[PDB]
RNA sequence: GUGGGAGAGGGUGGUGGAAUUCCCGGAGUAGCGGUGAAAUGCGCAGAUACCGGGAGGAACGCCGAUGGCGAAGGCAGCCACCUGGUCCACCCGUGACGCUGAGGCGCGAAAGCGUGGGGAGCAAACCGGAUUAGAUACCCGGGUAGUCCACGCCCUAAACGAUGCGCGCUAGGUCUCUGGGUCUCCUGGGGGCCGAAGCUAACGCGUUAAGCGCGCCGCCUGGGGAGUACGGCCGCAAGGC
């Protein structure tokens, strides 16, 4: 209900899921969407389809919240991490800056044994 | 460190004649100075083995030049020793 | 003694009496710890890369010194205790390596 | 796709305090450039390294930044 | 001796950013996580995703290498301090002062023990979840010792180049690290690759010998039994020789 009209769009992708968060330019969220937000259940969540579906969905939501100008931040490198951005470009919102933020350590933390 | 005139004191002090930087006298004083400084560092910094090793090799040096002096010129060796207090 | 460089970096929102007092206290610290001034270059106000103390920028002084040995570290502990100095670095001087010359 | 020290002044490598030059060797993210793309030598590069990290500690140069496009 | 140099060699003090976790705060719902697919697990006491603030511990991305240092184990953020080794140039000084080294003596990854500290992530044992002939094993979710620090033990290993140290001889080419030079090139010292002669059962090695020689040490004598048994020494123990 705020009537916002410009803001941050975060994509987040693991190979297990995708999550979009629309947010306002000082960082507070507006709405969000995910793989299971749309009814998708299992492994089916880490597809590019649901990536699309979710982007479109959160975009839709905020677009009814009044969103227009949207500048993107992608964290994570994953399955259809692309298809999510590739979707919400064609959402009708206007993608302003696409930025890749996938956060990486300077080597601090011993990783789960899966991971090396 | 061991600075330069910090060395010159010693070299000019144990010289056999003007200009000698190389004889057993000079060599053993120089060496022995280096030795005592290290013992000073290794008093604290007990934890440093990689310096300690080098100090072993160093006293082994000293000792070898000494066996040289002794076997070759006994008086000058008793002189050098009672000069440095050691052995 | 030995040839050192000091960098000091402070909070840019300091007024004149403040920045004065800071500088004075740095001087009185160098004196007090044995260090002498070879020269000064203070570039002052500039915009950093990452925020230091929530601040987008900072105020830089550069002081090239000569001083005793052991004392250096303790001197920079005295510098660092300051609340408006958000950073200090020291180095021994180096010869100006000219590369691609 | 030119090297760095190819177009550049012939300059002090061991100076951290000066950014204007030092930056020219970092990517869009803070990453210090590899040899192939820096152009310099092993002792050079080894020194460029230490200088950069020194300045990164003075906040003059960045530790890392964000990647645009994508 | 003097002049110069490279280095993640060691030690003590300090300090910087990313990241994980956790606590506080805001905004915001219905899921998150995880797999081959799942489930346990966590989420309305408000998770995940997001923005700000704090606490703490460990480890230092890019540079980074087919690279460097070290006797070996081994050594990567940055700054300072204490320090070992080593290379080159000058041809100055001593005058065989050398090599090797049974025995001793000391250092020696990881794990393990002892007494204190500490504890983010990981994680034997362990508690659970699906697989599915069956987990008690691989896959998933928890998790304690341990991992870290100080002090004292332990002395092992594919501790490997499976190649003991030292010196002298014996084509070259090529790639590189680091000094010196009159700097297309030359000349020392490291690290690789191809290859003369030569060696080798073959593979292969070949101025970084596995070539030609000398010196000194260690070691070997079919496989199993068996690195066991007895004894001795060391060790709190586990255990080691
Ligand atoms: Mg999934
Ligand atoms: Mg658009
Ligand atoms: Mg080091
Ligand atoms: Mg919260
Ligand atoms: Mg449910
Ligand atoms: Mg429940
Ligand atoms: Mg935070
Ligand atoms: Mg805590
Ligand atoms: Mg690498
Ligand atoms: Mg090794
Ligand atoms: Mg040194
Ligand atoms: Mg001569
Ligand atoms: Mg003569
Ligand atoms: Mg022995
Ligand atoms: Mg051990
Ligand atoms: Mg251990
Ligand atoms: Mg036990
Ligand atoms: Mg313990
Ligand atoms: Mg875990
Ligand atoms: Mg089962
Ligand atoms: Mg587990
Ligand atoms: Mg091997
Ligand atoms: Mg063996
Ligand atoms: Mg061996
Ligand atoms: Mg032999
Ligand atoms: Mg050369
Ligand atoms: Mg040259
Ligand atoms: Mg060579
Ligand atoms: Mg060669
Ligand atoms: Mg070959
Ligand atoms: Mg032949
Ligand atoms: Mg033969
Ligand atoms: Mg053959
Ligand atoms: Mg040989
Ligand atoms: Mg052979
Ligand atoms: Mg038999
Ligand atoms: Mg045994
Ligand atoms: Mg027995
Ligand atoms: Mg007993
Ligand atoms: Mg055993």
């Amino acid at each position: 209900k705020r009537q916002v009209a410009s803001g941050r769009a975060y994509i987040h992708a693991s190979y297990n899921n995708t999550i979009v968060t629309i947010t306002d330019p000082d960082g507070n969220p507006i709405t969000w969407s995910s793989g299971g937000v749309i009814g998708y259940k299992g492994s089916r969540k880490g597809t590019p389809y649901a990536a699309q579906l979710a982007a479109l969905d959160a975009a839709k939501k905020a677009m009814a919240y009044g969103m227009q100008s949207v500048d993107v931040i992608v964290r994570g490198t994953g399955a259809g991490r692309e298809q999510a951005i590739r979707a919400l470009q064609a959402s009708g919102l206007q993608v302003k800056s696409i930025v890749d933020d996938t956060p990486v350590p300077h080597n601090g933390c011993r990783p789960k044994k899966k991971f090396r | 460190p061991i600075t330069k005139e910090e060395k010159q004191k010693v070299i000019q002090e144990f010289a056999r004649f003007p200009g000698d930087t190389g004889s057993t006298e000079v060599q053993v004083a120089l060496l022995t100075l280096r030795i005592n400084r290290l013992s000073e560092h290794l008093k604290v910094h007990k934890k440093d083995h990689h310096s300690h090793r080098g100090l072993l090799m160093m006293v082994g040096q000293r000792r070898r030049l000494l066996r040289y002096l002794q076997r070759e010129d006994p008086e000058r060796y008793r002189a050098l020793i009672e000069k440095l207090g050691i052995r | 003694m030995r040839r050192y460089e000091v960098n000091i970096v402070l909070n840019p929102n300091l007024d004149q009496s403040q920045l004065a007092l800071e500088k004075e206290i740095i001087q009185r610290a160098l004196e007090n710890y044995g260090a002498r001034v070879e020269k000064v270059e203070e570039l002052g106000l500039r915009r950093l890369a990452y925020p230091i103390a929530k601040d987008p920028q900072g105020y830089f002084l550069w002081y090239q010194v000569e001083m005793p040995e052991d004392r250096v570290n303790d001197l920079a502990r005295e510098l660092r205790i300051r609340d408006n100095v958000r950073r200090v670095m020291v180095v021994k001087s180096q010869e100006p390596f000219l590369a691609n010359a | 796709k030119a090297k760095v020290k190819a177009t550049l002044g012939e300059f002090d490598l061991r100076d951290y305090r000066n950014v204007e030059v030092l930056k020219r060797f970092l990517s869009e993210t803070g990453k210090i450039l590899p040899r192939r793309r820096t152009g310099l030598s092993a002792k050079e590069q080894r020194i460029l390294a230490k200088t950069i990290k020194r300045a990164r500690i003075l906040g003059l140069l960045p530790f890392t930044e964000k990647l645009v496009r994508k």
